[PDB]
């Protein structure tokens, strides 16, 4: 990463025994060889230890690993949803809506004070309920981000389809922006205005034809009172019982009649449905700009509420004794992940176990068949020792 | 017999599911086109159940349509033949189960 | 008596396509609609599955047996429910991708009174 | 083989590359195991397919969506293959197309009649088969409005030669007529493209692939008149081809098929299609016959027959695929291998 950081870094969440020692250079206290040793000092190390959750039962505990590593991913899709969201409204930044610090707080820093944090969330509660809240919280926002889109990009829709009734291709267009009674009427007893488009190559054949297309046409009516770069837009007024007969003639000749009609419901409401598709679109764009902002940084804490809860509660079931785990959030500085995750694969994976320590350098993914897997779902080979990487 | 219609239909339904992907081409649309008669139609009959007498329905297939003129999909075209074939049978269960409902 | 004859179909796209290879539905010579109402998820309105139930149980009395998939009835409950007359019969069957639940039946919610 | 690798030396070994993708009987055997889409989805992420679902994310995953995009990355990789092409080869490329052509056509002007909307008659079109003046199929109704206005730039324009419009304007009896004489005078066009221009050892392994071609459709037609048409054997010749193994004895006899053992009497005169008729599924029949037609098409090296052999084949393996993806879903699992593997 180099454009999704801005102030952040990227981090490895780690958690080991406070047993748990380097082989990478032996000798060295845990704590001083994450300073000193961890690509060449740069490393910075927070602390990240988070207190006990009440734990039930053996059975139970499995079951718990399995809704937060659905349940992260869900949340992580989620924040998917809202970044391309701000996105697409056109909000970017250089430090912010790519990156987006906590509260308007770094990132590293954020992380570094995030020792359980309490919104609604107990640190004497029992586990599930919490994991279930967190969840249901981030849906909920995630439904309302994605509904007030949905009505933007309707709204949008509208705004366009009613500009060309307004100033347009004449296929959809009459004025109404204008109204006159000697271009337009249908309010009198005897007489209608017929709106007629006739290509500009036709044009001047219009002029000459249109008193004779129909019986009864009110003399030297025909005028352009609208043009574009392909229709003219024409008035003729005429006696009511012709009004059939001329748009008929009208369309064999090649000349395209446009409806129009004096009548006020219809003038006043086109004018409106300009007017209140934009007040919609506007109205919805300031709610949903704030709403995607409020519902990140929410998201956010959420996350990063799952992750850390996720640590601990594998480490407790892969390690057993001793209760209380020394956990870091080390961040690394931008394109230098892969090699610290050799050096951490290398020191502290000999606990795991002998032979499921192997070199990697960058994750390894599988998912071929059942003979390659890699996942929490279900996996056969992994990390040795107990590590999430949380990339922003 | 909800659950043996459910079944009956949903078993038909995936495989007129299958046939329409494997062609390539969506079949619904013409199917609804060329049918303009009920080719399995109902008789009603009264049948006394205790003292008081039931409506019951009795299915007869009458020979208005075979199939339908829209096969010819070439190699697809097999798919679509045979899925009518299986539909036809899947049918005729959920009628005279029907039929109970009333 | 005998003067219904047609079989409607209120069901999911697939579903109605299937039905009308086995042939149940038409569009009738003496008003020009069809027995059959195709819907789709998602892509159609709450709306047309009310307007489609009427008319097919109060405003034609030549449907003898109305099919409706248990989800798409749903949508329309009310209607459903209200609608208690048995003819036309009133027959939900399990729509596509569910088996029977009985929480989404009319007729059933009728028989539990009284036995 | 002395002039095959001038403009065809990367165009094959790409080609040859797509082929060890096809999968094998162990790699169906694999899928045949599978327990969810899911399952399925992950041992196809092993194969050559290789995270092609992955904007899916486990819960909108149908067996419909599985047939659509793994067959869509056949028509791109179809669409790389036709980029790199140029000369005879494009040309090739192109009539390979055009069969697709007349099925979206006979597709999109079924779409009008029965008043079906146009952006929904539109995505059940096949993607290979574009034309720009595709959907504006939708403007008319009888044959030779839609000729006339649309269907004369097209590519498709020189096989109306035999659609006589007699004023009526179309119902769905007869727009299946047009379709099967469309592809009637492409699969003579197309064989006479292949013998005039495409050199001589993919020549004769195309003309076989070709003329199946158009003796499969020579019999769906004869055996599909009987159900669902009433037409005169003067008026069914028109729509046989006369290009494949099938014609000059075979399909007179096809012709003036009037029941199925008119057919079968007809096609056990024939030697390598007697036995199709009398057990098992006979669309499997046909498709095992187009694998081995396809499978001793690889065998041959320089011959631009292994595009269509290629494209078949992936095609079949879609349909392998979609078909157990099929059993697994709704859990049928009584004919899971039913599947067509020569690979």
């Amino acid at each position: 990463m180099a454009t999704a950081l801005y102030t952040a870094n990227d981090f490895i969440l780690i958690s080991l025994p406070q047993n748990a020692q380097p082989v990478t250079a032996p000798g060295s206290k845990t704590d001083s060889w994450f300073n000193e040793t961890l690509i060449g000092g740069r490393a910075f190390v927070s602390d990240f230890k988070i207190p006990e959750f009440k734990i039930g039962s053996l059975d139970t505990l499995i079951v718990e690993s399995e809704e937060l590593s659905k349940v992260d991913n869900q949340i992580g899709a989620s924040i998917g949803k809202i970044i391309e969201i701000l996105q697409g409204l056109n909000e970017t930044s250089t430090n912010a809506y790519r990156t987006l610090p906590i509260n308007n707080m770094p990132v590293p820093e954020y992380l570094e004070n995030f020792q359980w944090q309490t919104r609604k969330f107990k640190l004497d509660k029992s586990i599930k309920d919490l994991i279930t809240l967190i969840s249901n919280e981030s849906s909920q926002l995630d439904a309302d981000v994605r509904a007030t889109y949905a009505n933007y990009n309707s709204a949008k829709t509208n705004l366009a389809a009613a500009e060309r009734k307004k100033t347009g291709d004449l296929s959809v267009r009459s004025l109404h922006d204008i109204v006159k009674p000697e271009d337009f009427v249908l309010n009198s007893e005897h007489l209608t205005t017929v709106l007629v488009a006739v290509p500009k190559s036709l044009k001047s054949d219009f002029e000459k034809s249109y008193e004779t297309l129909s019986k009864n046409v009110v003399p030297a009516s025909a005028s352009v009172i609208a043009e574009d770069a392909e229709y003219v837009l024409f008035n003729v007024h005429l006696f009511k019982k012709n009004v059939q007969e001329f748009t008929t003639a009208a369309r064999e000749k090649k000349f395209i009649p446009r409806e129009f009609n004096y009548s006020e419901e219809l003038i006043d409401q086109l004018k409106k449905e300009h007017d209140s598709a934009a007040s919609l679109e506007q109205s919805l764009r300031v709610q949903l700009v704030r709403l995607a902002k409020t519902a990140y940084v929410d998201v956010f804490i959420n996350w990063f509420h799952i992750k850390a809860l996720r640590v601990y509660v594998e480490s407790v079931l892969r390690y057993g004794l001793p209760p209380h785990f020394n956990i870091k959030i080390i961040a690394v500085p931008p394109k230098n992940l892969s090699k610290c995750k050799s050096e951490l694969i290398d020191a502290f994976g000999f606990l795991g176990g002998n032979a499921f320590m192997k070199d990697k350098k960058g994750k390894i993914n599988k998912q071929d068949t059942s003979l390659h897997q890699y996942a929490s779902l279900v996996d056969t080979e992994y990390e040795p020792f107990v590590m999430y990487i949380i990339n922003l | 017999a909800k659950q043996k219609m459910g079944r009956v239909m949903q078993t038909a339904a995936f495989s007129l599911a299958e046939v329409s992907y494997a062609t390539g081409e969506n079949i619904g649309y013409q199917v609804q086109e060329s049918v303009s008669t009920a080719r399995f139609k109902v008789r009603a009959r009264q049948e006394n159940v205790s003292g008081v007498y039931l409506s019951q329905f009795e299915s007869y297939i009458d020979p208005e349509i075979n199939d339908f003129r829209l096969t010819g999909l070439g190699r697809g075209g097999q798919q679509v033949q045979r899925a009518k074939e299986i539909y036809s049978r899947a049918v005729e269960t959920l009628v005279e189960l029907a039929s109970l409902q009333t | 008596a005998e003067k219904r004859t047609l079989i409607a179909v209120i069901a999911d796209e697939d579903t109605t396509t299937g039905l009308l290879l086995a042939g149940i539905g038409q569009i009738t010579p003496e008003t020009q609609e069809k027995n059959f109402f195709v819907y789709q998820e998602g892509k159609t309105t709450k709306e047309e599955i009310t307007d489609k139930f009427n008319h097919f149980t109060e405003e034609r009395d030549d449907i003898a047996i109305l099919l409706i998939n248990q989800h798409i009835a749903e949508n329309i409950r009310a209607r459903v429910d209200s609608f208690t007359n048995a003819f036309p019969a009133i027959l939900e069957i399990p729509s596509k991708d569910h088996p029977y639940d009985p929480e989404k039946d009319s007729v059933l919610k009728r028989v539990r009174k009284l036995f | 083989g002395v002039y095959f690798n001038i403009d065809n030396g990367f165009i094959e070994g790409v080609v040859r590359g797509y082929r060890n993708g096809l999968l094998s009987n162990n790699q169906y055997i694999n899928l045949t195991q599978c327990d969810t889409l899911e399952d399925l989805k992950l041992q196809l992420s092993s194969t050559d397919y290789g995270n092609f679902l992955s904007s899916v994310s486990s819960e909108s995953l149908t067996t419909s969506l599985i047939q659509e995009y793994a067959s869509s990355k056949l028509y791109h990789e179809f669409n790389y293959i036709r980029d790199q092409s140029s000369g005879s080869t494009r040309k090739f490329m192109d009539y390979i197309t055009y069969g697709y052509m007349i099925d979206n056509v006979a597709l999109m002007i079924t779409g009008t009649i029965h008043d079906r909307d146009k952006g929904e008659i539109l995505q059940r079109c096949h993607p290979l088969g574009w034309f720009d003046t595709l959907p504006t199929l939708s403007v008319a109704t009888d044959l030779e409005s839609l000729y006339e206005t649309v269907l004369v730039d097209t590519p498709l324009a020189p096989y109306f030669k035999n659609c006589f419009d007699t004023a009526e304007e179309l119902d769905d009896m007869n727009i299946e007529i047009i379709r099967n004489k469309l592809y009637k005078a492409y699969l003579e066009d197309f064989y006479n493209f292949v013998t005039e221009e495409i050199p001589e050892p993919a020549k004769e392994c195309m003309q076989t692939l070709l003329g199946f071609e158009a003796d499969r459709r020579s019999i769906n037609i004869a055996l599909n008149s009987l159900q669902s048409s009433d037409i005169d054997p003067d008026l069914k010749s028109d729509l046989l081809p006369n290009i494949g193994k099938l014609y000059p004895l075979a399909t007179f006899h096809l012709a003036q098929a009037q029941d199925f053992e008119g057919v079968r009497a007809a096609l056990a005169n024939v030697y390598e299609y007697r036995g199709f008729l009398e057990t098992g599924n006979l669309e499997d029949h046909f498709y095992q016959l187009e694998m081995e037609l396809c499978r001793d098409a690889f065998t041959q090296q320089f011959a631009i027959s292994t595009v269509w052999a290629w494209m078949k084949s992936k095609e079949q393996e879609v349909r392998n695929i979609t078909w157990i993806a099929e059993c697994i879903a709704q859990n049928q699992r009584e004919r899971i291998n039913n599947y067509i593997s020569v690979y």
